[PDB]
């Protein structure tokens, strides 16, 4: 679970809802993705800072924090977590269903 | 009402809202109405003139009415491959450039080097080096104990200094 | 000749042909004139069936109309749709990226009959895009060939089956109507007769025929002899018109409540209501002529009937008996018989017309919905059929085909060949037809009934094998898509002139002859027993007095560029397959010699392929240029032919055209003025004659490998110009306006001597790769700055550098000078894409010089890389000192069985030497047949070897026996058409005669410049970070399954590791190697690729819990 | 062949509500990219349109169930939300498929797992390959058995890296930009330390 | 199946028209049953390995 | 040498700015920001871009002071209410000639 | 599990493996090469790669 | 001779107006110039006419110290407004050497 290229094993199951919410980070809630004119993700999208991780590497949603010294802190105005922008390809969302 | 809002809400990927929707489809319409009548497509400023707006928002309105394509639609002549196997990637990095900035970094290193151990000093904390925060006058003052003229003053020496034909040669490759 | 300017080529052909080839571009200027609606179709029309002339257009138009409420007091109709002037001329509409259309009007008529209302109007219903005099569309500044394609017929086809479990012989039919629901019949295993229709596998013949209003009584004596359906019906077990109706409502209709008239209505509305289901006109034709129901009645009801219907029935059951012969009630007598679906009978051709046509139809049909509700919604008695019709279905369906639809591609213009190949090309592929995978091998092969109408020979050898052909170069388009192919016919044994076109369909119903008959020159045959087509497609030996047609002549099986491969017949299939299809692939080179032994195919080729200029009114010749030639006419006015230079094809060939005439010659209508990119004097010239010997030499031309002179390098006799444009547009963008200038920041002072003030190349300034054409720059503003980018910017004093230079510059791989700039700019009335406001290209020319790599080919399919260039000294040369200019070698001769390509060197040989036949005592044996003013040929002779009534071998072995000397007394080359070699090495003789001669070789598009590759590291795709591919982008070779397997059989694990690992997926990987191979420390440990973590993040997204245990 | 199933549930410790979903999972936006292309036209990943279909039913059927609904309208709005997940997960498993513009159907999750084109066969076991390059073949004739002859061109690019270090080793050039710099413009010192 | 007249000349003399439109028939087969017998090959040792 | 837009004509060299033809004094940071603004016309720049580029570095204050200083070089050249210095919201200021 | 859906019916093998919860312990040379681990064959082996090398005595003296 | 000049001219793919012929296959047609140089370093011939006329080698003034041979050849073919002026710079060597 290291990645380190040590794997004593591989498994497959089915998931359940419990399973589904610990891998999820956030809720997503709204079906928007990017804003038209300023050109960024919109709150709670499909494309949620929030969720999902921040955009640029080291930003927050309107540019609070900027440097590489805030690590590991979410912001309070907008609650993103500055990190690297690749941990967007690594975060994961869910849905809850009516 | 309810179909027509829905419509404007969830019709794009994109999300619109209602306010540039409606124009959206009245330019359009006026537009296709005015090219029926005329026997050619109305000009920009025909349509400006019929919105009784600006050209130039006319053409933002128009460049936003623009919606997406799929990533993954078939774009050969057959079907062999997807658009997605045809767009690069931006943010990846590209391996070489890494390499330069690194030994920009040692080279940048070395040259502060050469210089006094204040002056040096002084730049690093003055523009970020050591750390990302780029110190600022009082601060720099502060903790070497030197009035912020005088910093002011040793700063520009030391960056004339830096100026100097030699560091300036060695440095200019890197750009 | 027929042509007054066409060079003298003498024949070897022995027998005369009838009636000359017809207008190669027939197949889609005839369609298009028909689609319009022209004078010149209403005359061909008026001369051949004045029954119904109607166009396309008309047609469509009449269909629709009259438009119709629900009220019905009031309606709409259209009629007269004209034309007008054409927007901008050709020229034109090509360079500034318009589109070559012409404006189309319709008169438009409402009437209103509740209170009489008639409202005329001339309603502007687009830009119809139009055809240019060589068949060709110009769609947004580009080249469209719309190919026409083979669908089936609409209509009634039987079919034959064994069940395999009984043996016992089933039959089956099926009515397919264009645009509508099937219709099927079949007999089971048992004696029950099923009309499994729209997939529902029940309901026998019976209940439908009580449906249709059937009595039993008048089914049994109607249908009486059918005692296998007679106690189908007595099983029928549904009884009463009524019930019947019932069970087909609610099984075709599950889920609705059946009435008594929802049934009725919805069976009517199933098939006899057009406007559900309607046979095409050529769909009812069909149906009528296999049925014999009318034979002097005009098309019209396309509808089904239950007459017809019925008769199918009747036909399936009486074929099933075993019958052979019905005549309907009320019908003519037919034959009883199975209907093959791949015979060229049933194979319909939609061409270029019937396409445009189908989507006029179905723009139109959207154009009626919109104005019915449109119409029904809007107030009465203030309504205009102006307000009422709208357009935009129409122009967008016409766009949507005419753009983005794969029976509409890019005209391929490598040489005139290739253009006039893919026009006249017969494809099987896009909506409508079968696709490649569900393709199979019975529709690839070929049938008899192609004998005529579709080439065998040329189609493409990649994996539509088979579903690409061309047009037999006699054949013609029948008003209804069939093809159909001329032919003479016999009477009493005696050949007469009189020239009948025969479809496939009478094909069977005559005996065919064959076109290298022994003619005894007054029309009977000298051998009683001919070879002959019989009805099922055999060839048979038949007497001369029961033949009843004739072939018009030969090469009539054959396309129009396999027609220009000398000594076909000479040539296997397979081989000469590929020569045809390497024929169209030949560049154009920088003079194009015309072959020495050809064909006399080559001349109306190249004059049908549009590339050559022709005067159109005889005359004088006032003043000749470079680039324009004026004629003066006999009636006063004089024309001014306007000659394109250097113009880039659509593959990047130059397209040069010079003038073949002087300042004071006369020219007759017809003749050729000027000779284009790849045709001399007149007649297509794709390659040059070359100097050949067959033997092997060193291993160099191993393996079909080609050597060749240095003096091929040297006198530029193999060179080729290539044009590649680069386009770069400046767009307005959400921080301002992106601008070309010269003044790019933080770059150096030499690479911009290059550039003028306005910020491009001049134009005739060399260029390499890496330097730039186009100085563009764009407001980028700033970034996210690093410290040490902002300590190298506050110690050198750079000032703001507030925009980021996306300048145009020269793709990798490639140089050359450049040739022209167009400037587009909406500042100057120039229209562009909204958003943009400037448009540069720029074109860059390439003076290619042939060189190793690059492939050569023959006309027999003897294609070859060239494996090494030869300094002149050292290549073998014969006696009297002339060096051979290429090489091939004698092992691919034998086992490819391309003969012919010795032959055609044998006549290429003696052709540049001349030849005369002593005929001291009268002409030798060999010579008897052979034609005058062939007897005796001057040096450098050419000569025409028509495909099959071409040159024998004792006549050309008589030719190779008289072989006059060259400059002094000297027969370099002996009887057998051998000659004694001197090696250019060692110097000593060869020991053994080789073969030389004189061969055309042409150069193909294969050019190695266009095809080295290579890549370190370049871009990388996004959801997966693997490297790209093609040349567009930099690359990266694919490492597919397979490999892997050669790779884990070697047993070498850390190659196929890295090759996974850290080359394509690893990005930290990636990064590290780069930096330790370039710091020179060993490569590091290859880590977790990024392929995998992405396929367990699907994995995570599908709900499978799907995780890695390190215990 | 229902025990086969059977005990397998019974056996282990999962538990057949598996089968029914209360939540499902999205995609990481970098997995479904969303790019602005040159000439300001966007491209979307194909999955957006399915998750956003989605969400729109979930979300309109939570507003109905709230606001109060006739049974046989939220039964409509339940199968539509039903429809939509198993479009997102296999499209066109079960009736006709989504299909967007073009009249071609939108690919599904499971749709990029599958068949030659899809991930595990396009991605995983094959792969594209960096350092690598390709062109025509002509005889060698004069070369021995374990020698090929290269274009000089194709091996400068393939050995970049390398002849750059070296040529920086060789005091050619005063750094690795200056290195790149001439081995892109193809200085004449270049060919020296290739070979 | 086999036509019962077969070619009598050879492709030194040349052929007549039916000699060659019944050898482009056979060409033609042989050309397009290699072509599937590539795919169907590959997807054999596929299997296999 | 000198950086010119329609009426506004600066000159760094002398350290002098003219509007229509008279001189007129500015403190520097609004010197600056005008030089940045003119040599960059008819080009949008960013606050961000604006504040990091003609103010230090490391301005720790609050963005408003960008358009306090705006306003100044507004009232000291564009007298009327129709401006060539534009404002466009959310992405900054400019200055390009109205059309 | 792994390995099948590689070769043939992902779906099913899939669907049959989160069925039975079964594990894939990669073993194997094609689930090896998945991963990017090195392939259990050839220099894979643990007797092939874990091998040590080192100068002789008498060298490293008379080096 | 290695390299042309022509006064109407930039590159080998352009037409000179007045003359039938065409630059490449003018410059094709001068590939068959036979001559005979005395002077080592490059030396300039030139070559100048107007008005209807044939163009031939006899119409090219070389300069003392080298001799032309096959002054019959032809050249290009002018008319009423054709002009030609060309310049060609002549070396000596062996063997073939590409441009
Ligand atoms: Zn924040």
């Amino acid at each position: 679970m290291l990645d380190v290229n040590f794997f004593d094993e591989l498994r497959i199951g089915l998931a359940t809802a419990e399973d589904i919410r610990q891998w999820s980070y956030g809720e997503v809630k709204k079906p928007e993705t990017i804003n038209y004119r300023t050109l960024k993700p919109e709150k709670d999208g499909l494309f949620c800072e929030k969720i999902f991780g921040p955009t640029r590497d080291w930003e927050c949603y309107c540019g609070k924090y900027k440097r590489v010294r805030f690590k590991g802190i979410i912001c309070e105005r907008c609650g993103v977590e500055v990190t690297r922008a690749k941990v967007r390809r690594e975060r994961m969302g869910h849905i809850e269903l009516a | 009402q309810a179909i027509t809002r829905a419509m404007a809400d969830q019709a794009r990927t994109i999300r619109i809202p209602v306010h540039m929707v409606e124009v959206i489809n009245k330019l359009g319409r006026i537009q296709r109405e005015l090219l029926q009548d005329l026997g050619r497509e109305p000009t920009p400023e025909e349509l400006a003139k019929e919105m009784d707006i600006t050209p130039e928002k006319v053409l933002e309105i128009q460049q936003y009415a623009r919606e997406p394509i799929s990533l993954d639609q078939t774009i050969g002549d057959e079907g062999d491959s997807q658009l997605g196997d045809f767009i690069e990637d931006s943010e990846a990095v590209v391996a070489v450039d890494a390499v330069s900035f690194t030994l920009l970094q040692d080279q940048l290193q070395s040259v502060l080097d050469t210089l006094s151990e204040r002056e040096a000093g002084v730049v690093r904390l003055r523009f970020g080096l050591t750390d990302g925060q780029p110190r600022t006058l009082d601060e720099i003052g502060q903790v070497y104990g030197v009035t912020r003229e005088r910093i002011r003053q040793i700063e520009s020496k030391t960056m004339s200094k830096l100026r100097h034909p030699s560091r300036s040669q060695v440095l200019r490759d890197y750009l | 000749n027929s042509v007054p300017g066409a060079p003298n080529r003498v024949s070897f052909a022995k027998l005369r042909e009838p009636l000359e080839v017809p207008g190669l571009l027939d197949v889609q200027t005839d369609s298009f004139e028909w689609l319009i609606g022209s004078p010149r179709w209403r005359e061909s029309a008026a001369e051949r069936g004045d029954v119904n002339p109607v166009g396309g257009l008309e047609e469509v138009l009449y269909e629709l109309s009259p438009i119709e409420d629900f009220s019905g007091s009031m309606s709409l109709s259209f009629s007269d749709p004209r034309f007008d002037d054409v927007k901008a001329p050709v020229d034109e509409c090509k360079d500034k990226d318009m589109t070559y259309a012409a404006p189309l009007f319709v008169t438009a008529e409402f009437i209103n009959n509740n209170t009489g209302e008639i409202k005329s109007q001339t309603v502007f219903m687009g830009d119809f895009p139009m055809m240019t005099e060589k068949g060709t569309f110009i769609i947004n500044g580009t080249e469209r060939v719309v190919v026409s394609q083979l669908v089936r017929s609409p209509g009634v086809y039987f079919d034959e089956t064994i069940d395999k479990s009984t043996d016992k012989t089933l039959h089956s039919v099926k009515v397919i109507p264009s645009r509508g629901a099937w219709l099927e019949f079949d007999v089971d295993k048992r004696d029950t007769v099923g009309v499994r229709i729209d997939r529902k596998r029940r309901q026998p013949v019976t209940v439908l025929l009580k449906a249709l209003g059937w009595t039993s009584e008048q089914i049994v004596e109607r249908f009486g002899f059918s005692e296998i359906m007679r106690s189908t019906l007595e099983k029928d077990n549904t009884v009463g018109t009524d019930e019947a109706l019932l069970d087909i409502y609610r099984k075709l209709r599950p889920g609705e409540p059946p009435t008594k008239e929802s049934a009725q209505t919805l069976l009517e509305n199933l098939f006899f209501k057009e406007k559900r289901y309607d046979l095409a006109r050529v769909g009812r034709y069909k149906v009528n002529k296999k049925l014999g129901l009318h034979v002097g009645e005009p098309i019209t009801s396309s509808t089904l009937t239950e007459e017809d219907v019925v008769a199918t029935i009747e036909y399936l059951v009486r074929l099933h008996e075993g019958q052979t012969t019905m005549t309907v009630p009320g019908g003519v007598e037919v034959p009883v018989e199975t209907d093959d679906i791949d015979h060229f009978g049933n194979r319909r051709l939609r061409t270029v017309g019937e396409l445009i046509q189908n989507q006029i139809r179905v723009g139109m049909s959207r154009m009626e919905r919109v104005v019915r509700e449109r119409m029904t919604t809007q107030d009465v008695e203030a309504i205009t059929p102006q307000t009422l019709i709208n357009i935009r279905p129409v122009v967008a369906a016409i766009k949507e085909f005419f753009g983005t639809s794969q029976l509409s591609q890019f005209m391929d213009q490598n040489n005139p060949l290739s253009g006039l190949t893919h026009k006249r090309r017969l494809s099987a592929l896009g909506p409508g037809g079968l696709s490649r995978e569900r393709a199979g091998l019975e529709v690839r092969d070929v049938h008899p009934s192609h004998y005529g109408r579709m080439c065998p020979i040329e189609t493409p050898e990649g994996p539509n094998i088979g579903l690409i052909g061309s047009l037999s170069v006699y054949a013609r388009v029948n008003p209804f898509g069939f093809i159909e192919t001329p032919y003479r016919k016999v009477v009493d044994g005696v050949v007469s002139d009189e020239i009948v076109y025969l479809t496939a369909d009478e094909e069977d119903r005559h005996v065919v002859a064959q076109a290298n008959s022994p003619i005894d020159a007054d029309g009977r045959f000298v051998e009683p027993r001919v070879l002959v087509r019989r009805k099922a497609g055999e060839v048979e030996y038949v007497p001369s007095s029961e033949v009843d047609y004739m072939d018009v002549s030969p090469r009539q099986m054959v396309s129009v560029a396999t027609a220009m491969i000398p000594f076909l017949e000479h040539d296997d299939a397979n081989r000469a397959l590929m020569g045809a299809n390497m024929q169209r692939q030949a560049v154009p080179l920088v003079r194009s010699e015309a072959p020495l032994v050809g064909t006399g195919m080559e001349l109306r080729a190249a004059i049908d392929a549009g590339d050559v200029v022709v005067a159109e009114e005889s005359g004088v010749i006032e003043e000749v240029s470079a680039d324009y030639i004026t004629v003066m006419h006999d009636n006063g006015t004089r024309r001014t032919y306007r000659m394109r230079k250097f113009a880039r094809s659509n593959h990047g060939t130059c397209a040069n055209q010079c003038p073949i005439v002087d300042a004071g010659d006369r020219v007759e209508a017809g003749q050729v003025i000027a000779d284009g990119p790849c045709t001399d004097d007149g007649e297509m010239a794709l390659g040059k004659n070359l100097l050949v010997a067959i033997m092997p030499w060193e291993g160099h031309n191993y393996e079909d490998a080609i050597i060749l002179s240095n003096r091929l390098v040297e006198e530029d006799v193999l060179t080729s110009i290539h044009i590649e444009e680069h386009e770069i547009d400046a767009r307005d963008t959400k921080l301002g306006a992106e601008e070309i200038t010269r003044d790019i920041p933080n770059i150096s002072d030499e690479v911009l001597a290059d550039l003028d003030e306005r910020g491009i190349v001049r134009i005739g300034a060399e260029v390499r790769d890496g330097d730039i054409l186009v100085g563009k720059v764009t407001p980028k503003g700033e970034t996210e700055l690093t410290p040490e980018e902002r300590l190298l910017r506050a110690i050198f004093g750079e000032k703001a550098r507030e925009v980021r230079d996306t300048s145009l510059k020269v793709p990798h791989g490639e140089s050359g000078k450049v040739i022209g700039i167009r400037v587009f700019s909406r500042e100057d009335e120039d229209e562009l894409p909204a958003g943009v406001n400037e448009l540069v290209r720029v074109y860059v020319a390439q003076k290619r010089k042939i060189s190793d790599g690059d492939k050569l080919a023959g006309r027999h399919g003897n294609k070859g890389v060239i494996g090494k260039i030869l300094p002149v000294e050292d290549m073998p040369f014969l006696a009297d000192g002339t060096p051979v200019d290429i090489i091939l070698n004698t092992h691919g001769v034998p086992r490819r069985m391309n003969i012919g390509q010795i032959l055609e060197t044998h006549l290429g040989w003696c052709a540049h030497s001349g030849w005369k036949v002593d005929a001291a005592k009268g002409v030798p044996d060999w010579a008897a047949r052979l034609p005058d003013e062939l007897l005796e040929a001057q040096p450098n002779a050419i000569v025409s070897t028509p495909v099959f009534d071409g040159a024998q071998e004792a006549e050309l072995q008589g030719l190779l026996s008289c072989t006059l000397p060259n400059r002094d007394g000297d027969v370099l080359v002996d009887a057998d058409g051998k000659a004694m070699l001197f090696d250019g090495r060692s110097g000593e003789p060869f020991p053994y005669p080789v073969t030389v001669g004189y061969m055309y070789i042409m150069k193909l598009h294969h050019l190695v410049d266009d095809k080295i590759h290579a890549r370190s590291t370049g871009p990388y795709s996004m959801i997966t970070q693997q490297p790209l591919g093609g040349k567009a982008q930099f690359g990266g070779q694919r490492f597919g399954e397979m490999e892997c397997w050669a790779m884990q059989a070697y047993g070498a694990a850390y190659t196929l590791q890295e090759l996974l690992t850290i080359k394509s997926d690893d990005t930290v990987g990636r990064v590290k190697v780069y930096e330790a191979i370039v710091k020179g420390e060993n490569i590091p440990e290859p880590g977790i690729p990024e392929s995998f973590k992405v396929l367990l993040k699907e994995l995570q997204s599908l709900c499978l819990n799907v995780e890695v245990l390190s215990s | 062949k229902r025990l086969k199933v059977v005990a397998a549930f019974q056996q282990s410790g999962n538990s057949p509500m598996g089968m029914v979903l209360d939540a499902v999972p999205v995609i990481p936006p970098e997995l479904r990219p969303m790019v602005q292309l040159d000439g300001g036209r966007f491209a979307t990943s194909d999955l957006n349109d399915l998750y956003r279909r989605v969400i729109n039913r979930n979300n309109r059927l939570k507003r109905l169930i709230d606001l109060g609904a006739p049974e046989i309208i939220v039964n409509n709005e339940k199968r539509m939300l039903q429809e939509s997940v198993d479009a997102l997960f296999d499209n066109g498993r079960r009736g006709r498929p989504v299909t967007g513009p073009g009249n071609r159907p939108l690919k599904s999750l499971s749709d990029l797992l599958k068949g030659k084109q899809g991930r595990f066969r396009q991605n995983l076991l094959g792969k594209r390959v960096d350092y690598s390059g390709r062109s025509v073949i002509v005889v060698g004739p004069q070369l021995k058995l374990h020698q090929c002859g290269l274009p000089k061109l194709m091996a400068l690019e393939l050995f970049k890296p390398f002849v750059m270090k070296r040529l920086v080793d060789l005091n050619h050039a005063q750094n690795i930009k200056s290195a790149k710099r001439m081995v892109e413009r193809q200085r004449p010192q270049v060919w020296d330390v290739l070979e | 199946e086999f036509i019962p007249r077969p070619v009598k000349s050879s492709f030194r003399e040349g052929l007549t028209v039916l000699e060659y439109f019944i050898n482009t028939h056979g060409a033609r087969k042989g050309l397009a049953d290699t072509a599937l017998r590539t795919a169907d090959s590959g997807y054999l040792t596929r299997r296999l390995v | 040498v000198r950086l010119t837009f329609a009426d506004i004509e600066l000159d760094e060299e002398t350290h002098e700015v003219w509007k229509a033809g008279q001189p007129v004094s500015l403190s520097p940071t609004e010197f600056t920001l005008l030089r940045y603004f003119v040599i960059n016309a008819g080009t949008v720049l960013s606050k961000p871009k604006i504040l990091d580029h003609v103010w230090r570095y490391d301005f720790g204050g609050d963005v408003n002071v960008v358009e306090s200083y705006v306003s100044y070089l507004r009232r000291k050249i564009d007298t009327g209410e129709k401006r060539l210095l534009h404002t466009l919201r959310g992405v900054g200021y400019v200055l390009r000639e109205p059309r | 599990w792994l390995s099948a859906a590689s070769f043939q019916e992902t779906t099913r093998v899939l669907t049959d493996a989160a069925i039975n919860c079964r594990s894939d312990k990669l073993n194997g040379l094609k689930e090896n090469v998945i991963i990017g681990k090195l392939i259990p064959a050839g220099t894979g082996i643990n007797r092939y790669r874990n091998i040590a090398v080192q100068p002789t005595e008498e060298a490293r003296a008379a080096a | 001779v290695t390299s042309i000049r022509i006064d109407g001219v930039l590159h080998e793919f352009t037409t000179v107006p007045g003359v039938k012929e065409d630059v490449t296959e003018i410059i094709l047609n001068l590939k068959s110039l036979v001559v005979s140089s005395e002077e080592d370093e490059p030396v300039t011939m030139y070559l100048r006419k107007q008005g209807p006329g044939e163009v031939t080698a006899g119409d090219i003034v070389p300069p003392a110290g080298v001799t032309v041979h096959n002054p019959g050849m032809h050249i290009a073919t002018l008319n009423d407004k054709g002009k030609l002026e060309v310049e060609l710079v002549v070396e000596r060597g062996r063997g073939y050497v590409p441009a």
